[PDB]
């Protein structure tokens, strides 16, 4: 775990997440997918304490999937993000809290708008045009402040994202073994295989 | 009649019918005998089968190296009560490094059976037990009834047609009590005692069940070819 | 009404005696023990021809060395099997060994009387528990809802039990081979069954020291049915 | 400890050392660090001896109960997740485990899952776990190809443990080899480092740092 | 012990019916009639108060119609005390959903949960069931305007128009006769009142013996408004349709 | 602050032969620099031809032995007087120890007996329940002194055949009960010389098919 | 807590509460399940004494337990919701721990186990519900159709019906269904299902619901017009 | 978790040919303050056992109550309470040892060191030790606190092993115990001159001696000692 990014553009949400899994002085894996599909038009990336991350992500995934079957209906990204926030807000005052930070990218089919939510382990939610967790933000936010425009296309968003990964690969201390990029739009979720 | 629905109800003459119906289950059970001298204490038990293809229901259970019992009635209830005795004997050993007195064993069984006869929902135990043992005051024989009543005796018998063996032991009292330092003769007396309760059936090799405990003898059970000596 | 754990004037528990009547309504199950193995066979008894008979599971594995057949309210047996499997595996975890067939049966029978006012009523199903161990060899047990179990050389339970038991009394001897026992279960099942016996409405199984507990295929049983018919016509 | 397992053309190789330590005290040279869960499943052990031993033995009981209940051998994914969910319940209590669940099934094919005591669970082709994992990685990575033969793959696994056994002070004793195929696991012997080191040095011409 | 006095509320009859549920429905059939009618642009709720006294305070009274949230209301038929227990539960449940998802609760979800509570009292616990039947009238952005009913069995169903309480047989026949799908709210108001006027056990239907409420999109642009009618407003609507 | 653990010293040793097995242990019991008892046995016959010793903190050692002895008793009650095999005993002890994983028994446990093929068996445990069958194991205060001597003399480690250029190893063979007792006595006299917590007396328990025999020898009392 | 043993044995060896729960199932609307060569079809009756209904929002008779399994029922409607909810939760719990969706047999076994538990637990009555569970196992193309009942027994069926007048439609299926050659296509399977319901229903208007399940989570419900075409076709062939 | 407040110092004991002897001073210290002087730290149980207790006095008084209650409980439904089924020293010890270990295992110990001395029914001498940790051991001589460091060496000169027990009379044994008590008064800063002594013999039974004093002390050589060097 370490690097997770998110960019909301005109018609889609793009999530980029690092591939490395490191323990001690060894990179155990360089092809790790730090994300789970919560619903056909909602994707959640995650980063934080070992074990907690996947356990939390899959627990949320199970609950949203349960809701979908029960109501035969897909929850809005806003509704999913609120559910996730409340779970983390409960967690922080538990005996052992989930130390997990997430980004939730979704496409609201009723509004026909992409939506990106950033939620930290305390349960702090914010809707944003672009977001990041951990040390990544210290480089990417200022970069996006400059280059980001609200009316960009998905292709323009991917180039903007390439610019962020290049900067991180230049100035970050650790080798995070590149990123897996996924796009969320009106047609659902798909993965970019060549990045 | 109207006062036998549960154990919590007294009859107008002051009887507990559910306790009496539990007592009836013992009378249907197969006969078992208990007797003792000053040195040893013996249990003899007639085992019962379902048919010729089945095994013979085991009647005797070991509780400790120095104590055990024979059963008559509901066998599962005997398993519950014997397991409780095993724990109590074991508590006395681990905590006090002390072999549980046979008299205390009776007091504990009495009190356990009693609680089941004064509360709603529960039921009385449906089994009678003969507890033998050798402790710091010599050999002992006890008779347990699920009413709660426990009685120390020289000899006794419970089960179907138990009156025959109980009469014999009442006649033989003066003889068998002085069989000291002789296990085989005390068993012979017990085997002859249970024989007074037999009808149409005789004691065979996989039918008879004997158990003994004494001064220099741990509680041991004899079945199969090991009881052929006493037929 | 009246208490669940009430004694009758004859000294029997009403609910236990009534559960025994439910078991008499159940489909027939037979078990025979030999020195070469133990055979377990059951009547499937499909209620309708549209019902896929292979989904009727009345013979069941508890461990590699212990098998089980049932008769009566078969839904009640699920938690008994679940307990038996856990008991068997748990003992292997605690002692690094197979568990004795008798000890397994005793553990199952401890559930029996755990009812009252614990569960609300006794089990309405009887079990035949077959197995092998190093100490007492090949064994067959009959476990009732009374909490009692008997070892048997041969035993039948269910609706055609008293008729089948009388037949087993004559046919069983201490030198029976496994093949002889297989045919004998089929023979006695065909006698007491309502519908005509075939591979689809009856099922065989066995437990041997070498190969463990095995449920036979419909192809294997069909040949044993054909072998049985030929031998009866041969004299 | 040093343990590894890698996936290749002909299935899965699994190799482990046999040393156990209490600080600098070498407590045992003959510890079995592979647990045989069933004819198709293996588990490796690194970290606290008892934690690994106890819970992987328990894992085998849970896998047996699965195939009794479901009438089908458990998947490697499901088996690994039983163990990972268990240790996650104890997260923070102080369990110390680095395990690898290796096996073949029809639906999955040859599969290796890394599972540790802080709840991490990872599917992968190559893993090295233990105090001498880095030494094993160095040799294994530099010589690994997917197209290795069964003979060459067995040797590389053996040679990688030997490399770590030599350099890591808390690894040694002997090498235990396993090969996992479509038909199940096959044991390929216990190899004492005492004799194996000199045999490999002479025949291979490596280990020139050591006085011959 | 206490077995002697147990009624055994949660058992089956030999015919496979739940005694207590059936008897609770018999209780509800004597309660004042309540009607719900769903139109294309709104929903009407009409209910008849149980034999009124002239010294009853009419304006500051609530017996039949209760507000669950801003978008959902219910008409009651049965024991009022029982209904209020369930209403407070439903009110809390709606706020839990809003707190969790930051969205107003979908009507069916609220109805299902309330009906699941009733079901529980028929299967376990040994308590008597709630002697209440509800008509749920509400709106959400998935299905729009919706009418449901639940009863002591815990079974619920959806409706275009429906009646509960007394004379439902006669009332349902009249609604089935005059109802059509392209109906407006103002027409549905008239149907609701006309139906009560014919099915009532009273001599004549008057303002003081009624409770009335609408759920329209008659607010300003794309938002729903709940109107619980005042006494004078019922008096006027009764004159406007020519009943008095 | 109250410290629930203590160190009672002493050392123990188990060796297995072809048709026998020995479990030895010194009889000294100490705290800090004081002697509590010169003869306090810590090797026990537990029944079913299983001998056991749990060395370290004596209160935990006694508790464990007491619980295992009791475990054997209930094994007989629950499984028709079946003999508890040494391998089964070992697994049972692992669960006893691990049951207190988060408040451990502070002891090194060794058991000895015969396996189901009649051959000598020795199992050893860490404080939390890890176990392993071995030909040879020393445990306790002087374990680090005795164990390497056993590697050399029992398992013939670092010993090669004379004249074979260090190519052929000294072949493994079983030792006689006489030869094993010699090694035990020498191991403890050496340990007594160089370790302050070891001395006073040596008590060996030998296990054959015929039963459990005892032998006692004096050790230096300084 | 309320402890009373409600389900108990009677002198003749029957559990009357379980048997009276079967009477509740017999009262319920008819439900039918027919499995073809590459599909399963679930047909359901809807009584027509209820006009002025809103079919958009009214609870449907067939419920999805997961994307690949469906459950229909006969008996008490309120009781069915409790079983469906439990089944849905267990479906997600299975995916979470086993990393694979439930088999149809497993899901059936779970639901049947719940029903059984309510037959020997204190303070509760049995479920007045029998279910038909149908679907396709993950990565499998063999159709599955199972039945459960209040007692807790479950079994697999080539074709089966439950509810009121089920003995009439079971009679129809027993002669019209060939084991050697099941309905080869979707159309054939639906037609046989509609035919069987037309023996009992009344009118083929808004009284029949049909749900088709195909492999790889392919489930769809038919509309009125689509079903009405089958009704129109069958009646014209009948007049012969 | 505790800390001891009012404390009692050494308890010393040994075996002799026909029985056992045990002793302990009558002081209840409050840190360095020698607060209470009338404290009895030897508690007889029946006519065949004496329990000597050192450490925390509040916990000692609790243990007194437990032993007192044990006697009462043993007498219940027991016709042979003063004969065959009387409380043995081994029974009383095992009970205390069980309690001590259970309390340490709950991290809330009875802050004591205990010596149970007595004679069994068959005549055998009983002498065993137990403390706050639940640690138990037996020896021909036993002592707690400073007694372990100073008394045991002196008592082991009389009875060094098992074979020395038959050769040791009650006169010789008591002399050694009384001497050890004097030495402890010289050298233990939390000891007193007044003490109690108990003898349990297989023939003469239980003899409990109160209000003994340390005497025949050597102090005269002190007058010759001047300064610390020059
Ligand atoms: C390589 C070889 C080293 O890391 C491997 O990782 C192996 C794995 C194999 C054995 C499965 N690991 C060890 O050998 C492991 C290292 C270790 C030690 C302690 C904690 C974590 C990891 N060693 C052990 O687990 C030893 C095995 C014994 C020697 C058979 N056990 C101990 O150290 C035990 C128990 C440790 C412990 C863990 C958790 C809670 C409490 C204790 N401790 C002792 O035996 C104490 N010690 C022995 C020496 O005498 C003084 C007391
Ligand atoms: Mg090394």
């Amino acid at each position: 775990m370490d690097i997770i990014l998110g960019i909301r553009v005109q018609d889609s949400v793009i999530l980029a997440s690092s591939k490395a899994v490191t323990r001690g002085i060894s990179v155990l894996k360089d092809s790790d997918d730090k994300t789970r599909q919560l619903s056909p038009h909602t994707l959640m990336s995650f980063a934080g304490e070992a074990g907690d991350t996947v356990q939390f992500a899959e627990y949320i995934q199970a609950n949203i999937q349960l809701y979908s079957i029960r109501e035969d209906y897909e929850l809005s990204p806003q509704a999913v993000s609120s559910f996730v926030r409340q779970e983390l807000a409960k967690s922080i005052r538990s005996r052992r809290p989930y130390q997990v930070n997430v980004l939730i990218g979704g496409y609201d089919k009723k509004k026909n708008k992409p939506e990106l939510y950033q939620i930290d382990y305390l349960g702090t939610k914010v809707e944003l045009p672009y977001g990041a967790h951990g040390y990544s933000g210290f480089y990417t936010f200022s970069l996006l402040d400059h280059h980001y425009r609200p009316d960009m296309t998905t292709e323009e968003g991917l180039d903007l994202l390439k610019l962020c990964v290049q900067e991180l690969e230049k100035r970050m201390p650790m080798d995070f073994k590149g990123v897996i990029v996924k796009i969320v739009d009106k047609d659902g979720i798909r993965q970019v295989d060549d990045f | 009649n109207n006062y036998d629905g549960d154990t919590v109800t007294f009859s107008p003459t002051g009887r507990l019918f559910q306790v009496e119906y539990a007592l009836e289950a013992i009378k249907q059970g197969s006969v078992t005998v208990g007797l003792r001298s000053n040195t040893h204490a013996v249990l003899v038990a007639l085992k019962r089968n379902a048919d010729e293809l089945s095994s013979y229901q085991k009647k005797i259970i070991k509780c400790d190296e120095h104590m055990g019992l024979s059963l008559a009635g509901l066998a599962p209830d005997a398993r519950v009560l014997s397991n409780y005795l095993r724990q109590q004997c074991n508590y006395s050993s681990l905590v006090f490094n002390r072999k549980l007195a046979v008299e205390r064993a009776g007091h504990l069984l009495c009190d356990k059976a009693q609680k089941n006869t004064q509360s709603y929902g529960g039921r009385p135990y449906g089994v009678g037990l003969l507890i033998i043992g050798y402790d710091k005051s010599g050999a002992h024989l006890l008779e347990f009834q699920p009413s709660g009543n426990v009685t120390e005796l020289y000899g006794t018998a419970i089960g179907a047609r138990s009156q025959g063996a109980k009469t014999y032991l009442e006649r033989t009292l003066d003889t068998f009590i002085k069989i000291d330092g002789n296990p085989d003769e005390l068993i012979k007396a017990g085997v002859e005692a249970i024989s007074q309760s037999l009808r149409d059936e005789s004691l065979t090799v996989d039918n008879l069940s004997i158990a003994i405990v004494g001064k220099d003898t741990p509680f041991t059970i004899y079945d199969g070819e090991a009881v052929a000596k006493y037929i | 009404d009246r208490g669940v754990s009430t004694f009758s004037p004859e000294g029997r528990l009403f609910q236990v005696e009534y559960s025994l009547e439910a078991i008499k309504l159940g489909s027939t199950a037979i078990g025979i023990a030999t020195k070469e193995g133990v055979v377990l066979g059951v009547e499937k008894r499909a209620t309708s021809p549209l019902l896929e008979s292979d989904s009727i599971e009345k013979i069941v594995e508890i461990d590699r060395h212990i098998g089980c057949a049932m008769s009566g309210l078969t839904a009640d047996a699920r938690s008994m099997i679940e307990h038996a499997r856990t008991a068997a595996v748990t003992h292997n975890l605690y002692y690094d060994e197979d568990i004795n067939v008798e000890s397994l049966t005793q553990s199952v029978c401890d559930l029996a009387l755990r009812f009252g006012e614990l569960m609300s009523r006794p089990f309405g199903v009887a079990l035949l528990i077959a197995g092998h161990d190093a100490d007492d060899g090949y064994q067959l047990f009959h476990a009732e809802p009374s909490g009692t179990f008997y070892r048997y050389n041969a035993k039948a339970i269910g609706s055609g039990s008293e008729g089948a038991q009388a037949e087993l009394l004559n046919e069983w001897h201490s030198s029976l081979t496994l093949k002889e026992a297989e045919l004998l279960v089929l023979k006695i099942l065909k006698q007491v069954m309502e519908e005509k016996l075939d591979e689809n409405n009856a099922q065989l199984s066995c437990i041997t020291k070498q190969d463990g507990f095995k449920i036979y295929d419909n192809e294997k049983t069909a040949e044993l049915i054909k072998e049985l018919k030929e031998k009866e016509a041969a004299e | 400890t040093t343990t590894l397992a890698f996936r290749f053309q002909g299935g899965i190789i699994v190799a482990v050392d046999s040393r156990a330590t209490a600080g600098n005290w070498v407590a045992s040279q003959t510890v079995k660090k592979v647990i045989e869960i069933n004819p198709f499943l293996l588990g490796t052990m690194a970290g606290g001896t008892v934690d690994c031993q106890f819970w992987e033995t328990w894992l085998g009981s849970q896998c047996r109960l699965h195939e009794l209940r479901e009438k089908e051998r458990i998947s490697v994914a499901a088996a690994s997740k039983i163990l990972s969910n268990l240790v996650y319940q104890y997260k923070g209590a102080g369990l110390s485990m680095g395990t690898m669940i290796c096996g073949y099934t029809r639906k999955e094919g040859p599969t290796i899952y890394y599972v540790d005591s802080d709840g991490t669970r990872l599917k992968g082709d190559i893993f090295c776990v233990g105090s001498g994992q880095t030494f094993a990685y160095g040799v294994l990575d530099s010589n690994y190809k997917w197209d290795l033969s069964v003979e060459d793959a067995l040797y590389l696994g053996k040679r990688s443990i030997l490399a770590a056994a030599h350099r890591d002070a808390y690894s040694g004793g002997s090498v235990n080899l396993y090969h996992v195929t479509e038909d199940g696991w096959i044991y390929h012997g216990n190899h004492d480092v005492g004799e194996l080191f000199w045999k490999v040095k002479e025949e291979e011409g490596s280990f020139n740092n050591v006085i011959g | 012990g206490s077995r002697r006095y147990d009624s055994r509320t949660t058992i089956f009859s030999p015919e496979g019916r739940l005694y207590q549920v059936e008897y609770a429905l018999e209780s509800i059939s004597h309660a004042g009639t309540a009607i719900g009618i769903m139109a294309s642009d709104g929903i009407v709720l009409a209910a008849e108060r149980k034999v009124t006294s002239t010294l009853l305070e009419q304006d500051t009274s609530t017996e039949k119609l209760y507000k669950l949230n801003d978008k959902i209301a219910v008409a009651v038929a049965g024991l009022t005390a029982d209904a209020e227990i369930l209403i407070n539960t439903a009110r809390i449940h709606a706020q839990n959903y809003l707190k969790t998802y930051n969205e107003d609760i979908p009507v069916e979800i609220l109805v299902r949960r309330l009906s699941d509570i009733k079901q529980g009292y028929t299967q376990h616990g040994g308590l008597r069931p709630f002697g209440v039947s509800f008509i749920y009238a509400g709106y959400d952005d998935r299905y729009g305007y919706q009418l449901y009913t639940s009863n002591p069995s815990g079974n619920y169903t959806g409706w275009k128009a429906i009646s509960v309480g007394a004379n439902t047989s006669a009332a349902q026949t009249l609604l089935q006769m005059d109802y059509k799908d392209d109906m407006k709210v103002d027409d549905a108001i008239e149907l609701a009142l006309k139906t009560l006027s014919k099915t009532t056990d009273s001599s004549a239907l008057t303002y003081d013996r009624l409770e009335f409420a609408t759920i329209r999109k008659g607010a300003n642009d794309g938002e729903v408004y709940q109107k619980i009618f005042k006494p004078q407003e019922i008096k006027d609507i009764l004159v406007k349709t020519g009943i008095t | 602050q109250f410290n629930p653990y203590g160190d009672n010293g002493g050392t123990i040793l188990g060796i297995a032969g072809e048709d026998f097995a020995v479990l030895a242990g010194d009889t000294r019991n100490i705290t800090d620099y004081s002697i509590n008892s010169r003869y306090e046995p810590k090797v026990f016959d537990c029944g079913d031809n299983i001998v056991m010793s749990a060395n370290g903190f004596a209160a935990d050692g006694d508790a464990l032995v007491k619980r295992f002895k009791n475990s054997v008793k209930w094994y007989h009650f629950d499984h028709n007087d079946k003999k508890l095999s040494i391998n089964s005993a070992a697994r049972n002890i692992q669960h006893l120890l691990y049951g207190k994983r988060f408040f451990p028994y502070y002891v090194h446990t060794i058991i000895a007996g015969l396996d189901e093929d009649g051959k000598g068996a020795v199992y050893s445990f860490d404080p939390v329940g890890s176990y392993e069958r071995e030909q040879c194991r020393a445990g306790g205060a002087a374990a680090s002194l005795i164990m390497p001597f056993l590697d050399n003399q029992v398992n013939f480690k670092n010993q090669y055949e004379p004249g074979t250029n260090g190519k052929v190893k000294k072949p493994l063979k079983y030792l006689s009960v006489e030869e094993v007792i010699k090694l035990v006595r020498d191991s403890f006299t050496s340990a007594t010389e160089r370790h302050i917590q070891v001395g006073d007396g040596l008590e060996i328990l030998i296990v054959t098919k015929d039963g459990v025999r005892k032998e006692f020898y004096e050790l230096k009392r300084d | 807590g309320y402890d009373r043993a409600l389900s108990i044995f009677s002198p003749d060896g029957h559990i009357f509460q379980v048997e009276y729960a079967l009477e509740a199932v017999k009262r319920g609307t008819c439900a039918v399940g027919v499995k073809g060569k590459n599909c399963v079809v679930l047909g359901c009756e809807r009584r027509s004494t209820l006009k002025l209904q809103d079919t958009r929002i009214t609870p449907s008779k067939v419920s999805k337990i997961d994307s690949h399994v469906v459950l229909s029922f006969s008996g008490l409607n309120a009781d069915s919701r409790i079983l469906i909810e439990k089944a849905r939760v267990e479906a997600q719990s299975h995916r979470l721990t086993l990393e694979d969706p439930v088999t149809v047999e497993y899901l059936t076994r779970y639901v049947a186990g719940v029903q059984q538990r309510y037959t020997q637990s204190g303070g509760v009555r049995p479920f007045g519900v029998s279910t038909l569970i149908a679907g396709f196992d993950p990565r499998d193309d063999e159709p599955k159709l199972y039945q459960t009942e209040p007692s807790g027994i479950y079994s697999s069926w080539s074709a089966q019906t439950i509810g009121r007048n089920s003995k009439t439609v079971r009679e129809f299926l027993e002669k019209n269904y060939d084991r050697k050659e099941p309905p080869a296509t979707v159309e054939e399977c639906v037609k046989l299902t509609v035919r069987s319901l037309l023996e009992v229903v009344q009118t083929g208007a808004k009284n029949i619901e049909i749900t088709v399940v195909k492999p790889d989570s392919d489930i769809v419900a038919l509309s009125s017009e689509e079903i009405n075409q089958y009704v129109t076709q069958i009646e014209q062939e009948k007049q012969e | 978790t505790q800390q001891p407040i009012v404390t009692g110092t050494s308890v010393i004991s040994m075996k002799y040919d026909n029985g056992v002897i045990i002793a302990a001073d009558n002081l209840g210290s409050y840190g360095s303050l020698l607060r209470f002087n009338g404290v009895e730290r030897l508690i007889p149980v029946g006519d065949n056992t004496v329990v000597g207790i050192s450490g925390d006095i509040s916990d000692m008084q609790h243990i007194e109550r437990l032993l007192k209650d044990l006697v009462t409980e043993n007498a219940y439904d027991n016709p042979l309470a003063d004969a065959e089924e009387a409380l043995e020293p081994s029974y009383i010890f095992e009970y205390l040892a069980t309690v001590m270990y259970q309390r340490r295992s709950k991290m809330n110990p009875l802050w004591n060191a205990i010596i149970v001395a007595g004679v069994q029914s068959n005549g055998d001498q009983f002498l065993r030790y137990v403390n706050l940790l639940g640690v138990t051991y037996s020896s021909p001589t036993l002592a707690t606190g400073f007694g372990a460091h100073m008394a045991n060496p002196l008592l082991r000169k009389v009875v060094d092993r098992e074979s020395d027990i038959p050769k040791t009379t009650v006169q010789v044994a008591e002399e050694a115990i009384v001497n050890a008590m004097r030495v402890l008064y010289y050298r233990d800063a939390r000891s007193s001159r007044n003490f109690s002594l108990a003898i349990i013999d297989k023939n003469t039974g239980l003899t409990f001696k109160k209000n003994l004093q340390v005497e025949n002390m050597k102090w005269d050589f002190a007058k010759d000692i001047k300064g610390y060097g020059t």
